[PDB]
């Protein structure tokens, strides 16, 4: 029980998740090339089903483009069994409205039939995890309808999303500010939690911490994969805090509608054995809570935290953890309404590339910087009816996108006001 | 034989069970799986049931809405003892919420739980009472323990019910909603327990850290301390004791003013990691340890506040001439409120434990419990006033008037305890 079904939607979704699945297989002693057990450790059953001696990741692979799901057989192969691979028609793209309304009645039903199959095979659902782009086409459009549909069918099952916000440094497809809000609105309405990652921050991390002169899309995915792997780890490899997805919602989300979380991890490694010596708890905690490793274009030291959760993976002494975290409490302000809310935990199993790694999640009022930038881009295009009829013939009305903005603005305003004092 | 049924509810009730029952097994010469060895000593019937031939059965029920505490206890920690027929297993977590075990999920198990309880009751000619061991502040325990207790007392009203309430520490697996679950559940204990003992894991933590052993702390040390406390508290019910031969007598000796039934306890020796080497304790020292601050497993100092009742239950050879002269050293510390003209009761029972020449515990009905309550109540109010995390309970059925009522009953309880000091 407390098992997790993972839904991967769109290109970004499938590549990030694919990298995730390879790392999680390594940690649990599963050879990703074919699912065979090597020496299996940890709570393998939370993410993999088991038939015979094969571990089968409980993934649903979704796209609209035939090629994107079909070609997973070449990039990851046997890692994702074909019964989970769903696509149709001729594909669709670069428009939220198209992904959301023109995916095909049959296409969505197939996705849901697969989701239900993964669910019925599971003793008890502890939640759903989705990986998707917040922009583009399929990841935001079809992915948001998928999010909506799942909650309607399973009203009490928490849903966590890892979602990637776009950046003009990477994509010229500037229709994006429209897509960004329509999906943000649905995340606000239907997810229990979401991890806000974006490529502006990931890009600058790649340039300054991984020392990459001109980060490729694959370097961004490398950092993302590390975040997902180490964040997810608190749920699956022992630990002193006994977490689950339902428990994370309880601990990190004090209010509904304010469930957007930042994530930060360190050390980062550029896809090779660059790791060295051992970091102390102090330098590692300092990196994690610094602004430089935040995987969202925020500057969290200037804000206030509603809640935070810090996991130490590896052989770290209790007394060093506590001194390092005391330093963090002194330096980074927290909202005193919650006399608790800063939970520190450790797990004895280290990540494959280091002696000790640290993961932090949290609710920081500066998370809205992402949303505020999106709003601004949107306003410049929207006040001019930049692209009214495109969206008009794909089934959305101006009132619906206005509803989407109103909700987004409400969330921004609530974060700024909620944490103004305490 | 006047017998007691023990119910283990939620994570700590069940994680403790293997240490508690292993200790009892050794005390009585039961060889862990129920096999008789040597000769039975003590009133074994009070805690173990008879197999048709030889074997002894712990008279227990294990209740956990999530399957994990029970599965490791019965498959890894103590085999062929906690018979699966008496385990009540759910397949979902509580997301740490009080509400889940009291209103929305745990309630569907009450038919099963009360049916199993009656089956235990029906095997015994003379019940003395019930003991419910549970974590307070952790939804499954915080919720079901009082739900179960209330269901029992309306069916068996003449029995004494005692609870062992364990408050989670902040360096262990606490939830950010601990203050809510804690007073939401104290509110029900206050109306259903006849005797309720509160043991604070933060004091266990502090004492061990003070000793210089914080880096050795793990669940196993906490479980050993908690299990020993249960064994020693319960010990006078297992032999021909002169102080408390029955839970019925405990009620009389410990709670003269029925609403104020919350007790604080102390122990000596404490055995961190079982490496303490308490080779010799003299009788005079044992009493000084029991009064001293660093052996009280609660955040109180005996030098402050007032007593309403105080029972010193020692084990092993403790000549009464020493006990009576030693007690005079408490003249400047142990002060009873002049509403109840009592005295410190002290006497001893035997040990079957070959490692300690002597040991003992105290049970205190002392106003300092009010400070544990006030700490939690202050946190409750601070969070409650900003609705932090309250949405999660409201959606499970906890109409908000419930939170207001809990606040009022605990503020009133605190006031009544402090009033004894004026
Ligand atoms: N960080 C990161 N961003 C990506 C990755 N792949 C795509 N993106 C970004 O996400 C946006 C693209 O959205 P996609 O999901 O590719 O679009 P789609 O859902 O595949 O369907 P189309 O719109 O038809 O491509 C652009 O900003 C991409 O730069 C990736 O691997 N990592």
């Amino acid at each position: 029980a407390g098992e997790i079904v993972c839904i991967q939607v769109g290109q970004a979704g499938n590549q990030i998740a694919g990298a995730f699945w390879q790392k999680i297989c390594a940690e649990h002693g599963i050879d990703p090339v074919n699912g065979k057990a090597i020496d299996v450790v940890g709570d393998t059953d939370i993410f993999f089903n088991t038939i015979g001696d094969k571990y089968i990741p409980r993934a649903v692979v979704v796209d609209l483009e035939p090629a994107v799901v079909e070609n997973i057989r070449e990039k990851f192969g046997t890692l994702f069994d074909p019964k989970s691979i769903v696509s149709g028609a001729d594909g669709a793209g670069n428009n939220f409205a198209i992904g959301f309304n023109e995916h095909g009645a049959e296409t969505l039903e197939k996705v849901m039939q697969v989701v239900e199959q993964r669910v019925s095979e599971t003793e008890s659902i502890g939640g759903f995890i989705l990986t998707h782009s917040c922009g583009g086409g399929t990841g935001s459009g079809f992915g948001s309808k998928i999010l909506k549909t799942i909650r309607e069918r399973y009203p009490k099952v928490p849903i966590f999303t890892f979602s990637i916000f776009p950046s003009p440094k990477i994509s010229e497809t500037v229709v994006e500010p429209y897509n960004a809000i329509m999906t943000l609105s649905n995340l606000i309405k239907y997810a229990s939690c979401s991890i806000v990652l974006d490529n502006e921050a990931l890009f600058s991390i790649a340039e300054k911490k991984l020392e990459v002169e001109n980060p490729s899309l694959e370097d961004l995915n490398l950092i993302i994969a590390q975040v997902l792997t180490n964040v997810t780890a608190s749920l699956r490899f022992s630990g002193t805090l006994n977490l689950d997805l339902g428990k994370l919602v309880t601990n990190l989300v004090p209010f509904s509608n304010l469930h957007f979380l930042m994530a930060s991890t360190a050390p980062l490694v550029l896809a090779g054995k660059e790791s060295y010596e051992k970091m102390t708890a102090k330098e590692l905690s300092a990196q994690v809570f610094g602004d430089e490793y935040i995987c969202a274009a925020c500057k969290p030291t200037t804000g206030r935290y509603l809640a935070a959760s810090v996991l130490f993976r590896g052989a770290v002494k209790t007394s060093d953890v506590n001194e390092a975290m005391a330093t963090v409490k002194e330096q980074n302000s927290f909202v005193n309404w919650i006399p608790t809310g800063f939970k520190i935990s450790k797990s004895e199993t280290s990540p494959k590339d280091s002696a000790l790694g640290v993961i932090m999640l949290g609710n920081n009022s500066e998370i809205v910087s992402v949303f505020e930038r999106i709003g601004a881009n949107f306003d410049r295009l929207w006040s001019r009816k930049a692209f009214a009829h495109w969206f008009t013939d794909s089934g959305f009305e101006e009132k619906d996108l206005d509803d989407a903005r109103a909700l987004v603005q409400k969330v921004i305003d609530d974060y700024r006001k909620l944490t103004e004092d305490a | 034989a006047r017998e007691v049924i023990t119910i283990h509810v939620g994570e700590l009730g069940i994680q403790i069970a293997p240490n508690f029952w292993k200790y009892l097994c050794d005390e009585h010469n039961i060889d862990y799986k129920g096999q008789e060895k040597g000769k039975i000593r003590g009133v074994i019937d009070n805690f173990f049931e008879k197999a048709s031939i030889g074997k002894w059965i712990p008279r227990t029920i294990l209740v956990d809405l999530g399957p994990n505490a029970i599965r490791k206890v019965t498959k890894k920690d103590m085999k062929d003892f906690f018979d699966p027929k008496r385990c009540v297993m759910g397949l979902a977590g509580d997301a740490n919420l009080f509400a889940k075990g009291y209103y929305s999920y745990g309630t569907r198990f009450m038919e099963e739980i009360m049916d199993k309880i009656q089956k235990e009751v029906d095997q015994t000619e003379h019940l003395q009472g019930f003991i419910v061991v549970h974590s307070i502040g952790d939804g499954t325990g915080a919720g079901l323990a009082p739900l179960i207790m209330e269901a029992i007392k309306k069916k068996h009203p003449k029995l004494v019910m005692m609870s062992y309430s364990i408050v989670p520490s902040q360096n262990m697996d606490c939830s950010t909603i601990l203050p809510y679950n804690a007073i939401l559940s104290l509110d029900k204990l206050t109306s259903c327990a006849d005797i309720s003992m509160i043991i604070d894991n933060d004091s266990i933590y502090r004492i061990v850290a003070t000793q210089g052993k914080e880096n050795e702390l793990s669940e196993s040390i906490f479980d050993q301390v908690l299990a020993k406390a249960l064994v020693e508290i319960t010990a006078t019910l297992r032999f021909n004791s002169p102080l408390n031969r029955s839970m019925m007598e405990m009620s009389t000796n410990l709670v003269p003013f029925p609403r104020n039934h919350f007790l604080m306890t102390s122990m000596s020796p404490l055995e961190t990691s079982l490496t303490s080497a308490h080779q010799k304790i003299e009788t005079k020292e044992l009493m000084q340890d029991l009064i001293d601050q660093d052996h009280i497993l609660a955040p109180i100092t005996v030098e402050k506040g007032v007593f309403t009742a105080f029972v010193i239950a020692l084990r092993g050879e403790n000549p009464h001439s020493i006990l009576q002269n030693s007690i005079k050293g408490f003249g400047d510390r142990v002060k009873f409120s002049e509403i109840f003209p009592t005295a410190i009761k002290a006497d001893s029972t035997t040990l079957t434990d070959e490692k300690l020449a002597r040991s003992g515990i105290t049970l205190m009905n002392h106003s300092g419990v009010a400070n544990l309550f006030q700490f939690l109540l202050t946190q409750f109010e601070l969070m409650y006033d900003h609705d932090a995390f309250t949405t999660w309970y409201y959606q499970e059925g906890m109409q908000p008037s419930e939170f207001e009522a809990a606040k009022n009953n605990i503020q009133k309880l605190i006031t009544e305890y402090k009033q004894d000091e004026y």
